[PDB]
RNA sequence: CGCGGCACAUCCACCUUGUGGUGGGUGUGGGUAGGGGAGCGUCCCUCAUUCAGCGAAGCCACCGGGUGACCGGUGGUGGA
RNA sequence: AUGCCGUGGUGUAAAGCGUGGCAGUGAGACGGCGGGGGAUAAGCUCCGUACGUCGAAAGGGAAACAGCCCAGAUCGCCGGC
RNA sequence: UAGACGGUGAGAGCCCGGUACGCGAAAACCCGGCACCUGCCUAGUAUCAAUUCCCGAGUAGCAGCGGGCCCGUGGAAUCCGCUGUGAAUCCGCCGGGACCACCCGGUAAGCCUAAAUACUCCUCGAUGACCGAUAGCGGAUUAGUACCGUGAGGGAAUGGUGAAAAGUACCCCGGGAGGGGAGUGAAAGAGUACCUGAAACCGUGUGCCUACAAUCCGUCAGAGCCUCCUUUUCCUCUCCGGAGGAGGGUGGUGAUGGCGUGCCUUUUGAAGAAUGAGCCUGCGAGUCAGGGACAUGUCGCAAGGUUAACCCGUGUGGGGUAGCCGCAGCGAAAGCGAGUCUGAAUAGGGCGACCCACACGCGCAUACGCGCGUGUGAAUAGUGGCGUGUUCUGGACCCGAA
C-alpha cells in the first residue's frame, strides 16, 4: 500500500501511496483466463490459406467417358482424392479477435498488478539514467538492485527516450506505456517497475 | 497446421504384425490380413477359455470311469456314493488319484459303495 | 506469485469438440444420419410438410392491418416514481432517464399501477386516468 | 449473412405477452349458410399453436 | 452357486456433512441405427522447468507395463 | 372365458406423466393362436394378438441348420449344481 | 542507442556480412519557396417607381406500349426509352405516393468541380500458432518446357555426398562394366547408382516340421526335438568351471486331439455362387463466415447490460450512446392502460397482471380466510463474451451423370 520511490544512485527520496480499489482487487483465474487468452487470439496473423477444388489450375473437363472403361469415374482431374488436386475444409484466412467486455478486459489488469503489489512486487523509481544520454551499462545495474529476476516489466511515460532507449537490448525487460498495460504482460513479468511519472499517470486515469 | 500422418498411424500396424508371428502366407506379412486374423484369433481364444473348463472336466471324468470300472463300479454310483457318504473331492483331484495313486482310489470306491443304498432301484 | 501457467479456464466452460466420422469407437461410419434417403445427403426444408398443403398454408392470416402513423409511448408506473424518488420534488422526462426508469429520446406516459406516498411534481406527456387520481391524491400535479 | 424470417408464417402467427404462440381458425372464409353459429362460433376468435406443432412454428418466426 | 479383480446406479453412515471423497449393504453391466459421459496418440504456439555431438529425431530388435486407444526401459543404427 | 374402463387394498428402485435439447425408424422375417383373399394350395398374400424369437443375441440342444426348444455372455479359474 | 536476421566445420551481442545510430549525391526526375513570365480588375453604388422585357423547346405535360424502383399493372406517384399530340417565362412551372383545394418546399430542359471510396501487372521494406518436394503456384529441376491434339485447348515427372572434392594415385581379375587390396575422411554402416534408408517384393545360410493325407489356415489341449539360462549331485583338474547326466525356466518349432462358414457394404436374411478390395507406402470426407436462429455449460456486470462505424496509441490497450435486447400489456385499429378486446351487460369468456411459507393490526373468527399496513426482510432478471449441440445462407461431409 505504500511503495517508495529509488532514484538511480542512491536512495529513498518519496513514496507513492496505491490506492485500494486499483491496487487491491481480489484474483479472478478464471476472469484472467478469458482475457488473456483473448489478447493472444489477437495477435495471430491469420494468413494460411489453401486452395479448393475450383481455386487449382486447369482441371475443367471429365477426363474420360463414364461407362465402358473399367476405371472408376472421376469428372475432374483435380477431384479432392486426386493427387495434385484440391484441398477439403482446408485453412481459410481468418480473423481471431475476441469482442471482450470493457469491464472484463479492466478488471483483469487490476487483478493481476493487485497481485503482484500483493507480493512486494510493485517498485516505483524516478528515472532509469540520470542524464540524457542513454547508457545501457548503467541502466543494466541499476536494475539488478531492484530485483534480480528474468523478467522485468518497465512501464515508463512515451516522452522519456533515454530511458526507453537504456533498456531495449536487455534480455527480460519489456516495455511499454502507462494507457498500454494489459493483462498479459503484466502475469509473463515476474516484477513490474513503474516510473513514478507513469504511476501517477496510471492512478489519474482511474480516480 | 498440416499433420503427417505417419508416425501415428505405425504404432497400431507393429503390434499387430508382431502378434502375427506364426501365421502362413499373407497372414503375417501384411497388415490388412493380419488384422482379420486377430479378430478371429482373439475371438476363438475368448470361446475357448470358457470352453475347456468343460475339456477338462470332460477329461477328469473319462479317467475317473475308467478306474471305477476296474474296481468294478461304475462312475454313475461312484458319483452317487460319494456324496452319500460326504466326500467332497473335486473331480480333478479324483482322477489324479486315478493315476498317481491307484491303491487310494480304491479305498475311497470302498466307501462309495458303502454309502450307496441296499437296493439302488427301489423308490426313495 | 500468478505466472501464465497458473491460468486455467474455469470448471465446465470448455469441453472437447464432437469429431465425427472418426472410428467405429465413436460416431462411426455414417456420422449421425444412417439413412439411405434425403438426411444421409441434405437438408430437408423446414417449409416442407411432405407434399400435404403446409402449417403456413393451411391457416388464414392474421386479421388487419398495422397503423403505419402509430404514436408510440414508453411507460413508468406510479409505483416506480415511490421507489425512486422517495422525497418528492420535480419529475420531469430527462429525471426518469437518468434514474433508469424509461429510455431516452421517447415520448414518455405515466401509468397507475403501485402506490404513490410521495408528494411529487411530475411533467410527462399524456398522463393514464389513474395515475391523475393518485398524484393529485398525494397532494401533487401532474402537467403535460 | 443475417437469418432471414418466413413471410408467410409472420402474417399468420404472432406471440403472447408470455411467449405463446396463436393463430385463426380455418373453414371461415366463405360458405357460411349451412355452417350452424354453434359451429361459426367455435372457428371465431383465436387459440395456442399445438404441442406438436409449436418447434416448426417457432423456428419459422424467428 | 463358489473364490478373486473392475465398472455403473441406489441406499446408508463419516469428512468443506456435499463442487465431493471414505466405508459398508444391495441391485445392475449382449447390443445394430441412435443418444449421453470420460479418455489415448500425432503436429503447431505461449509459459514454466528439464535433457541433448559424453549422440536429438526417425527407424529396428529384445525385455517389460496399463481396463482400452497405447506407454516405459535397455541395446543397435543414425546425425540435430 | 378372456380382454377393456373406474375404484379400495397389498406388492414392486431404475415404472408413469408434463415440458425442453439431439435423434434414428416409417422395405420387415418366420413360428404359436383367431380370420380374410387363394382350390380352406404355397418358404404365398393381407389384418388381429401387455404373444414369442430373429432383426440388434453369443452359448447348450435339433447331424449341419437367422426365426423351433433351453437360456440372455462385465472379467478371470485345470471347482461345484 | 547494437541480445534483428543469417553466414561461419555443432545453440555466437563480443570471428564475417550486418544491426542500433549517424553521415552521403556529378547528373536525371519529383515536391516546395522566391523572381521572371502570364492573367484579371481599375466605375459604379444606394434609394424609389411598378408599365413592359428575359429567366435554357419539339423540352415539360398528357396519351399508347415497355424498362426500373420494397412495389410482379396494382388505386401506382416520382425516375428512364421509343411513338403521337404538344405548352407557358413568375398572377410562371415542378414536387410533397391516384386525384382535387389550400398550405409548405424548390427553380427542370446548359457546363465544370478536390477530398473521404475501389483495386495490384509491377517496385521497395517487413510479418506468419502458413507449406517443406504426392505438400506449396501447373511450375524449387529444359515449365506453360517435354508430350498430346489439325486447331481452339489440355499439360506432366524430376531437390539433398561431405565441413572441405580431399571425386579412390598405384597394383590385381576383366574387352569393358563391376569389384578386391591399399589410400582420403570423424564416418565410405557417406563412392558423383551418393544424408536417414521403413514396408510390400526377391535371394543365401540355418534350427525344428513336412512325401496315407480332405487344412476360412487359426485357437484351446499337447508329446517330441533344438536353443539359451539355471536349484540338488558326479568328475571336484574347483579362483575354476557348468565337461556330461537327471531337474527347473525362457525362445523357436508343432506329431497329434477338440472347436471353428474371411473382412466390408447392403439387407427380412450373406461364408455366401450378391457388391468392393492383387499387395504395401504416401495422400483422400461435418469445415469455415456471421454482434445471424433456438437451446444449453461457464464468466463478467446487474434494473440495467452492451457498443457499431470511427478516433487516438509501437500491439492485443484507452475512448466512442447512434443503435440493439430488457423495462407492460391488450386491440384490426382509433385508442385505453394493471388492465384490455368482444358485447346492450357491474354477464361470460380470450389474452395479460397479481408471494398471504409469515405472527401482528382490520368491520375478520365455531376455525382456515377477506382487504391493507408493519416486516419475520419472502424470490423473481435480464444482458454481453467465450465453449458445445442442432439450425439458416453460401459448393456446406466427400465422390459420380446423361
Ligand atoms: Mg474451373
Ligand atoms: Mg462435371
Ligand atoms: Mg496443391
Ligand atoms: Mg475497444
Ligand atoms: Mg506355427
Ligand atoms: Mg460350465
Ligand atoms: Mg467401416
Ligand atoms: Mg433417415
Ligand atoms: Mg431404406
Ligand atoms: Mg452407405
Ligand atoms: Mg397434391
Ligand atoms: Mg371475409
Ligand atoms: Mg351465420
Ligand atoms: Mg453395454
Ligand atoms: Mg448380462
Ligand atoms: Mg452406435
Ligand atoms: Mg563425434
Ligand atoms: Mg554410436
Ligand atoms: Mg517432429
Ligand atoms: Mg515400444
Ligand atoms: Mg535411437
Ligand atoms: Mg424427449
Ligand atoms: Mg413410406
Ligand atoms: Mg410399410
Ligand atoms: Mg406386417
Ligand atoms: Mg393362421
Ligand atoms: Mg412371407
Ligand atoms: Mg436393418
Ligand atoms: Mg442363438
Ligand atoms: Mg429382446
Ligand atoms: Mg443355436
Ligand atoms: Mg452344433
Ligand atoms: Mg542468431
Ligand atoms: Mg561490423
Ligand atoms: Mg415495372
Ligand atoms: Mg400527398
Ligand atoms: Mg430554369
Ligand atoms: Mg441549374
Ligand atoms: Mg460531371
Ligand atoms: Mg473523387
Ligand atoms: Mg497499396
Ligand atoms: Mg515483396
Ligand atoms: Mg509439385
Ligand atoms: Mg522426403
Ligand atoms: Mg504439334
Ligand atoms: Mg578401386
Ligand atoms: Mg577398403
Ligand atoms: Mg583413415
Ligand atoms: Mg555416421
Ligand atoms: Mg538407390
Ligand atoms: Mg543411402
Ligand atoms: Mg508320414
Ligand atoms: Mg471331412
Ligand atoms: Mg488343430
Ligand atoms: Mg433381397
Ligand atoms: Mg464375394
Ligand atoms: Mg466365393
Ligand atoms: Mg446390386
Ligand atoms: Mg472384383
Ligand atoms: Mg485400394
Ligand atoms: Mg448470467
Ligand atoms: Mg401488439
Ligand atoms: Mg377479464
Amino acid at each position: 500500500l505504500k511503495i517508495d520511490v529509488k532514484t538511480p544512485a542512491g536512495k529513498v527520496d518519496g513514496a507513492i501511496e496505491l490506492p485500494a480499489e486499483l491496487f487491491d482487487v481480489p484474483a479472478n483465474i478464471a476472469l484472467m483466463h478469458q482475457v488473456v487468452t483473448a489478447q493472444r487470439a489477437a495477435a495471430r496473423q491469420g494468413t494460411h490459406s489453401t486452395k479448393t477444388r475450383g481455386e487449382v489450375s486447369g482441371g475443367g473437363r471429365k477426363p474420360y467417358r463414364q461407362k465402358g472403361t473399367g476405371r472408376a469415374r472421376q469428372g475432374s482431374t483435380r477431384a479432392p482424392q486426386f493427387t495434385g488436386g484440391g484441398v477439403v475444409h482446408g485453412p481459410k484466412p481468418r480473423d481471431y479477435s475476441q469482442r471482450t467486455p470493457k469491464k472484463m478486459i479492466a478488471a483483469a489488469l487490476r487483478g493481476a498488478l493487485s497481485d503482484r503489489a500483493r507480493n512486494g512486487r510493485i517498485h516505483a523509481i524516478t528515472e532509469l539514467v540520470e542524464g540524457q544520454n542513454p547508457s545501457t551499462k548503467s541502466a543494466r545495474a541499476f536494475l539488478a538492485s531492484l530485483t534480480e529476476r528474468k523478467q522485468v516489466l518497465v512501464v515508463i511515460g512515451r516522452s522519456d527516450e533515454a530511458g526507453a532507449k537504456s533498456v531495449r537490448n536487455l534480455p527480460g525487460v519489456h516495455i511499454l506505456a502507462p494507457d498500454q498495460l494489459n493483462t498479459y504482460d503484466v502475469l509473463r513479468a515476474d516484477d513490474v517497475v513503474f516510473s513514478v511519472e507513469a504511476l501517477n499517470a496510471y492512478i489519474a486515469a482511474n480516480t | 497446421a498440416r499433420v503427417k500422418r505417419a508416425v501415428n498411424a505405425h504404432k497400431k500396424r507393429r503390434s499387430i504384425l508382431k502378434a502375427s508371428r506364426g501365421y502362413r502366407g499373407q497372414r503375417s506379412r501384411l497388415y490388412r490380413k493380419a488384422k482379420e486374423q486377430q479378430l478371429h484369433s482373439l475371438n476363438y481364444a475368448y470361446r475357448d477359455r470358457r470352453a475347456r473348463k468343460g475339456e477338462f472336466r470332460k477329461l477328469w471324468i473319462a479317467r475317473i470311469n475308467a478306474a471305477a470300472r476296474l474296481n468294478d463300479i461304475t462312475y454313475n454310483r461312484l458319483i452317487q456314493g460319494l456324496k452319500a457318504a460326504g466326500v467332497e473331492v473335486d473331480r480333478k483331484n479324483l482322477a489324479d488319484i486315478a493315476i498317481s495313486d491307484p491303491a487310494a482310489f480304491t479305498a475311497l470306491v470302498d466307501v462309495a459303495r458303502a454309502a450307496l443304498p441296499e437296493d439302488v432301484n427301489a423308490p426313495s | 506469485t500468478l505466472k501464465l501457467h497458473d491460468l486455467r479456464p474455469a470448471r465446465g466452460s470448455k469441453i472437447a469438440r464432437t469429431r465425427v466420422g472418426r472410428g467405429d469407437g465413436s460416431k462411426g461410419k455414417t456420422a449421425g444420419r444412417g439413412t439411405k434417403g434425403t438426411r444421409a445427403r441434405k437438408q430437408v426444408p423446414v417449409t416442407f410438410e411432405g407434399g400435404q398443403m403446409p402449417i403456413h398454408m393451411r391457416l388464414p392470416k392474421l386479421k388487419g392491418f398495422r397503423n403505419r402513423f402509430r404514436t408510440e409511448y414508453e411507460i413508468v408506473n406510479v409505483g416506480d416514481i415511490n421507489r425512486l424518488f422517495p422525497q418528492g420534488g420535480a419529475v420531469g422526462v430527462d429525471d426518469l432517464v437518468a434514474k433508469g426508469a424509461v429510455r431516452k429520446n421517447a415520448l414518455v406516459k405515466v401509468l397507475g399501477d403501485g402506490k404513490l406516498t410521495a408528494k411529487v411534481d411530475v411533467s410527462a406527456h399524456k398522463f393514464s386516468g389513474s395515475a391523475r387520481a393518485k398524484i393529485t391524491a398525494a397532494g401533487g400535479s401532474a402537467t403535460e | 449473412p443475417k437469418a432471414k424470417t418466413h413471410s408467410g408464417a409472420s402474417k399468420r402467427f404472432r406471440r403472447t405477452g408470455t411467449g405463446k404462440i396463436v393463430r385463426q381458425k380455418a373453414n371461415r372464409r366463405h360458405l357460411l349458410e349451412h355452417k350452424p353459429s354453434t359451429r361459426t362460433r367455435r372457428l371465431d376468435g383465436r387459440t395456442v399453436v399445438a404441442a406438436n406443432d409449436t418447434k416448426r412454428v417457432t423456428s419459422l418466426l424467428n
